[PDB]
DNA sequence: CTGTTGGCAAGCCAGGATCTGAACAATACCGTCATCGAGC
DNA sequence: GCTCGATGTTTTATTTATT
RNA sequence: AUAAACCGACGGUAUUGUUCAGAUCCUGGCUUGCCAACAGGAGUUCCCCGCGCCAGCGGGG
């Protein structure tokens, strides 16, 4: 019972310019529940199932930073290692992500993605966005601090 | 059915109801996970010393190893019924120890005594030496009929429920009692990582800091008490009581097991919680439900709801699998639905 | 009935009323979820040291482990009534420690002392001295009547309520007390994720940055205080007092448990909140309603309303389930006699629940 | 097949069901790790002395053995070593159309025949012979009214049997019960409070105790059971086997049970037929690690083990598995049972 | 392969006031995962390798007791932790019992409290090995050292 | 039927001290060799 | 067929470490 | 059918009573989100029906 992350990535990359343009326009993830093209995208990924649908909200909202923002690589590079590898993010901003409340965290993450334009392993990040909670924030900070401090 | 099975699910707020040699909470590994434990002996003594027990069943036995102090007590209590000599010789015959006027006379081990039983015994001793009947033959004669002595155990029911052994004296032959009931240690249905209380004792003559700094282990818990009464044995141990009397005693055991909680650290933690769930069941052979909690209950809007649910599910699995159909009543509060504990108690009183 | 149960639901604005050795809030896992905690001992000290106690009950006990300082204090306070020799001898008998002129004499552990009690003992030791009575024999004959000593506990009620332990001295026979009042650690009915105040200290002679940087854990909460008084024990501990006196003391305990709040960090967090809900339940066996919050109360226009809700509901369930028909009287700020004012609840408790 | 293999997984709450001369839990090293143990003798006694056993095996129908009906086959069997005079005299004094005969009966009766022959040779009889052989006769009589108990469990500790043929092994073999997992036992530091002692308690002690998911194994020699029942049928043997299954699934030693009360039933019972009896204990040679309890991983490990080795070990043959859990099942070669009773009936009908 | 415990000791010793202050206010070992300064401290000592992770959590907690609470003192085996705790003469035996009987995370809290009280002088790499393993054997050894010394 | 791109994301400096960590009482008993002849 | 009781014989080795 | 066979290590038991973690403390100074833009194109609509100039109009769906 897991969302095929790579399939969703491909679905987004192949999606018509119009629909994805409609999706990027959203300001916060909940607003995605008012866009038709959204459902049209996340329908073959079990949007009917609630847990899957919160997960999907986050995943799509991160995928809507741009279409060439998140260059999916493949072993795997975590989000922390990626944002650290960009060299464009300072630690205080990562803190400003992991301390942010509901919805706001996703916005800050979107801005961080636009800013860093990270090369990462997407399915890993998808798993992270699914269990978005104290453990993933923690390991995010861990990866970021380590990768930064090695340089 | 011969067996009365009592199951209790009881939730306790933060507390420390049972600790070991190092004042830390008693625990037990179950299903690979640590459970907080309340030992069975603690439960039994908590029950037998309770006000309810005193009002409804009678006097708890007198458990001691100090035979001199006991001698004095019996003299004070059985003095206007027997002469001191007879009392002394009776104690000396039951214990196997010489009862003189020593400051300290010690028995073989801690042993439960019933004052009434002793009275009956010294009646027998009186009528024995009066008829010029020595001690050995007296032992034979008394060995020929033990039921009477067990009616003297009607005067000390906790011995009829929990048992008694002796290694020395005539008790060795006459006081050998196998407990009627039977009871398990209370273990939590979930894993527990016990909290620690960092406390200070503030001195009123010491301005700077505190006079004591210390730690105290404690925790919350949803405990599973189990206890089945053997019944035919309860009738035997009471001298041949009826099934009604045994059923009523069992009812009292249900009430106590449902409501009594050890007084340990309760003047500073006060976990005076009654059982949220109680279930009684008649059966041909004993059945414990502890394996409902072998897989530790994971929290879900508390530990109590998933515990009761898990209990019910396992109960159904077992009943369906082994084809058990003994009468059963559950009281719940969160097989029977018992709006009140009293209805469940009367239901037990009436053979189910 | 014998048992007076006291339930309190009280909300605190963001604060830190009880912390450990790491300046972290004291907590306790209940129902699988963290609850901010206020230990019983903190409540008790906050009560016996409170102005209300002093004005309504009397002087609290003198709790100390330093027998030298205590020696001096007793020498001063009882010097107008006893020879220093028998004051010293008395303290030495009670403590099981030798009292000379040493600057540092230590007891076994922090012990509750009542000056009037020790004075009483001084009268006794004086009489024994005048009758050439062996110290052992004095212990014997004094052991034959604990009641009087407990009247001397009338002069120190916090001991009568919370008890006293002894490991050395004559106290081990004469001074052991079982607390009448039992009380629980106040825990939040809900889950709490405590916040952190990241503070600075600005040095007026330092331009670049602050002199100190730190963090302090704090949180708001809806606490469930529970405390039942045992009563017959309260009469015994006071030397055979009357039921009426015990009821007056119990009433005072209700007031305090409804109004007294630990002084910790109150100078900088000032969570001086009075209790919104107070139910005294008269009854026959101790009963705690903590399990009403076993399932963590979830927020719904506050934690207060849903908490009083859950409490009332579980109260009903238990009441009819176990057939508890003792008296039962409650007071609130929003078969169970309802009271508009706390004072009417108090007056109700004084009248044996009538 | 000739053998019935009975496998049981049964989980016990904190208890001490079998100890040694130091009151320590019995254990055994398996796969290099300590397992709590319930000895074979304790388990088998727990069965043999149980009420269920007494009702269904003790008071069985094939219980009583009539020396009368056994006259002819005895007459030939012993007829080669003794003549019919001594044989009939023996039979008649013992008692005061059968096809076959239980070997221990033949043996003991043959001994009695030796005795009465040597009694005639020396010139003696009457109450002399009936006082020399009083206790012996009493013995053989009590044993002659316990045929099923002797066939299943073997002769009792004090039997009266006198011949090499009267060394009756039980038909059932019970292995020691061992836990499927490593166990570091718990300690209970208890006090005994004196009601006459002010300071402290009157006794202090410790008691070792532990939980545990146990694996009981037992097998039944059908042929030997029939032969020890005077040439009974396979079906009757299967009824006895049914009872053995029930007892191995429900019976628990009474040691320390008054105070720890581990009255737990089996969560899994499997029965399979084979020509060679095998224990599936090597399913737990690598000690089972706990994942949400020790029970589910134990059953799972059992199933996986069976799936792996059953074919090669020649365990092909009838196999049924009653279970309370919903763990992924065995190979489809094993017939699933929802109640214990359906399993026992599956056993009655020869699988 | 093995954690340079003295290097970690000196590292902790010459750490700036800030990072140190951040590591110190932790209330249980796992919370050290929230502090970046922690990662920057233990990264050169093999943190990105799991076994080392657990070991280092214990070590850095015990050090987080303070800069001046654990006095390293070279071998003349070397002063074991039990011996040190006894040598302080401040620690009651019962507390050592409660320590060695405790469970995970609680044991480290109680140990840090003990260290804070005793301010022990000991062979630090030795204690580091002990913390690396910390089985039941090590805890029993702790208790028995403590007893034999008094 | 059709939805875009570039360019850019900061630095300084600062995290404390005082003082305190308990005592007493209690840790069981039985049986798991044998002989002989006597009294019962 | 036993239970009773006196009775054949014989014991002591230590005492501060570190996976 | 193996130093095998037959074959319980058994019974009794509160770890108890006493205890604020506490006093002091700005997170602070600087900063356009900005430049381009018709919502227009495109009559497929699958039936029953009534009246025609055959182009196309209606009522029921």
């Amino acid at each position: 019972d897991e969302i095929d992350a790579m399939a969703l990535y491909r679905a987004w990359q192949q999606l018509d310019n119009g629909s994805c343009a409609q999706i990027r326009r959203v300001s916060e993830p909940d607003e995605l529940r008012d866009i038709p093209a959204f459902y049209r995208l996340v329908q073959p990924f079990g949007w009917e199932n609630p847990r899957h649908q919160q997960a999907l909200l986050r995943m799509v909202f991160c995928l809507s930073a741009g279409k060439n923002v998140i260059r999916h690589q493949d072993k795997g590079i975590s989000l922390g290692r990626a944002l650290a590898n960009s060299g464009r993010i300072n630690e205080r901003r990562i803190f400003q992500l992991i301390r942010a409340d509901r919805t706001a965290d996703m916005v800050q993450l979107r801005r961080l993605l636009t800013h860093a334009e990270p090369v990462l392993d997407w399915p890993l990040m998808a798993r992270m966005l699914t269990w978005w909670g104290k453990r993933e924030r923690q390991q995010l900070l861990e990866d970021f601090v380590l990768t930064t401090n090695k340089n | 059915s011969n067996f009365i099975n009592i199951h209790v699910l009881i939730s306790h707020s933060p507390s420390c109801l049972n600790r070991d040699d190092m004042n830390m909470q008693k625990d037990a590994i179950f299903g690979g996970k640590r459970r907080v434990r309340i030992s069975s002996q603690s439960l039994k003594r908590a029950m037998r010393k309770s006000g309810y027990y005193a009002q409804n069943i009678g006097e708890s036995s007198l458990r001691t190893i100090h035979l001199a102090q006991l001698r004095d007590v019996l003299r004070q209590k059985l003095g206007e019924r027997f002469d001191q000599k007879i009392i002394d010789k009776t104690l000396a015959l039951l214990s196997g120890k010489s009862v003189d006027e020593a400051e300290k006379i010690s028995a073989d081990a801690v042993t439960p005594w019933v004052v009434g039983e002793i009275a009956w015994f010294c009646e027998q001793v009186a009528k024995a030496e009066a008829d010029n009947l020595d001690d050995k033959k007296l032992l034979k004669v008394l060995k020929e009929d033990i039921a009477a002595i067990r009616v003297n155990l009607q005067q000390g029911v906790d011995i009829a429920l929990s048992g008694r052994m002796a290694t020395s004296g005539m008790m060795t032959e006459l006081g050998k009692v196998d407990g009627a009931m039977s009871i398990a240690h209370a273990i939590t249905t979930h894993q527990v990582d016990s909290d620690i209380d960092w406390f200070t004792a503030v001195d009123d003559l010491q301005e700077q800091g505190s006079a004591h700094l210390g730690t105290q282990e404690f925790s919350s818990g949803v405990f599973y008490r189990y206890a089945n009464i053997n019944l035919a044995q309860l009738q035997e141990n009471l001298g041949g009581a009826s099934r009604e009397q045994a059923l009523e005693i069992a009812t009292h055991v249900v009430h106590m097991l449902a409501t009594e909680v050890p007084g340990a650290k309760q003047r500073t933690y006060a976990a005076f919680n009654p059982a949220d769930m109680v279930m009684v069941n008649f059966s041909d052979m004993p059945l414990s439900m502890a394996n409902a909690f072998e897989k530790a209950v994971k929290a879900k809007d508390g530990f109590l709801q998933p515990s009761i649910q898990a209990f019910n599910q396992y109960w159904d699995r077992v009943a369906n699998g082994y084809g058990l159909n003994g009468a059963a009543a559950q009281f719940s509060l969160s097989v029977k639905q018992m709006p009140t504990l009293e209805q469940l108690k009367s239901w037990v009183r009436n053979n189910g």
